[PDB]
């Protein structure tokens, strides 16, 4: 006759991590549509002639 | 997950997340059938056999 | 605690047993103490050495 706190819910009672990160995020996509430019200060400027 | 990266403005804030969790209890099961041991050795059939 | 011990008569008494439990929370404490510098641990720990 052991009281409800040492019972199935926590005495008996096993930790598992089996739905750790396994749902995923949608895959990046932003480089079909974008293109990567470095910088190295404040800002960029660009410029075309005609 | 984590709060998504926000423009660096005003003063930083700190933020928390969330945890989930889930239980499920094991059950028992049985089943059982009978039989005479006279009726399984008295037995040239071969049926019986796989039981 | 086990069932007191009995005279045979007849059969077997099966009895029961029941179990206890006792549950605590913890806390946290702390002691500060403030001190600048130059009080002794730039001229002499003739102060606080000990602390």
């Amino acid at each position: 006759a052991i009281i409800t706190p040492a019972l199935i819910s926590a005495l008996k009672t096993s930790f598992q991590k089996h739905f750790q990160d396994a749902l995923a995020t949608a895959p990046s996509t932003y480089l079909q549509v974008a293109t990567v430019i470095p910088s190295t200060t404040a800002s960029n400027t660009y410029g075309w002639l005609g | 997950q984590f709060p998504k990266l926000r423009e660096w403005i005003g003063q930083r804030v700190i933020k928390d997340m969330a945890a989930q969790g889930y239980q499920i209890t094991n059950k028992l099961f049985e089943s059982t059938v009978g039989v005479k041991r006279t009726d399984i050795e008295d037995d040239n059939l071969g049926v019986y056999g796989p039981l």
